[PDB]
């Protein structure tokens, strides 16, 4: 079973903000059939399902805004966000869509 | 692997 | 347009068993793996398996093969998770999601609003 590890696991942060937040497998996510990171970013506000945000590592789901990137590869990866916007308040978690059991991290809190 | 299942699937195997 | 629609709140007593649903509306569960996740309250995600309708191959997760049960029926285009021998334990908001088959790769970009399941202590 592949444990994700995301830090940190909250952060306090001001609208215009510059933030990341880490993701690290136990084991290598990176498929070398096709060189493809099978890990996935998901944003989940207060009473709403998880929100896709970006998948194999660094692409950004159409309609998702540019201020988020993703980045990283093997078994570190990161979600950045250039400013944080007040609608960015939430959970982000990253999940090994890797190998079964699909599993998630524990994620991290943008609180105001 | 997730993407092997995804690819047997696919190919009817 | 496409979503999936969850079944209403359940209150259900302990050592009962519950059926969810999923409906799909914008396209056929036919061409998509369908997947469900439990989220204790305050808590985070835990994928419980998923089913492949168009041949009804399942995977689950180890910790849910004896509690868990994922069908899926074509015709009404929906999909379901049916838990059993429920304790306290179950009581969780459980999500269901998709995964398209026709890109060479999709991840779980499509998910339900989640149904809330709680079983007294």
């Amino acid at each position: 079973d592949i444990v994700m590890t995301q830090s940190p696991s909250s952060l306090t942060v001001t609208a215009g903000e510059k933030v990341t937040m880490s993701c690290k497998s136990s084991q290598s996510l990176l498929n070398s059939g096709n060189q493809k990171n099978y890990l996935t970013w998901y944003q989940q506000k207060p009473g709403q399902p998880p929100k896709l945000l970006i998948y194999w590592a660094s692409t950004r789901e159409s309609g998702v805004p540019d201020r988020f990137t993703g980045s990283g590869s093997g078994t570190d990866f990161t979600l950045t966000i250039s400013s944080v916007q007040a609608e960015d308040l939430a959970v982000y978690y990253c999940q090994n869509d890797y190998s079964y059991p699909l599993t998630f991290g524990a994620g991290t809190k943008l609180e105001p | 692997v997730v993407q092997e299942a995804l690819d047997k699937a696919r190919e009817g195997r | 347009e496409v979503q999936l629609q969850q079944s209403g709140a359940e209150l259900v007593r302990p050592g009962a068993s519950v059926k969810l649903s999923c409906t799909a509306s914008g396209f056929n569960i036919k061409d998509d793996f369908m997947h469900w996740v439990k989220q204790r309250p305050e808590q985070g995600l835990e994928w419980i398996g998923r089913i492949d309708p168009a041949n009804d191959n399942t995977k689950y997760a180890p910790k849910f093969q004896d509690k868990a049960t994922i069908i899926a029926d074509t015709s009404s285009n929906t999909a379901y998770l049916q838990l059993s021998s429920l304790t306290s334990e179950d009581t969780a908001v459980y999500y269901c999601a998709r995964r398209e088959l026709y890109s060479y790769y999709s991840p779980l970009d499509v998910w339900g609003a989640g149904t809330t399941v709680t079983v007294p202590s």
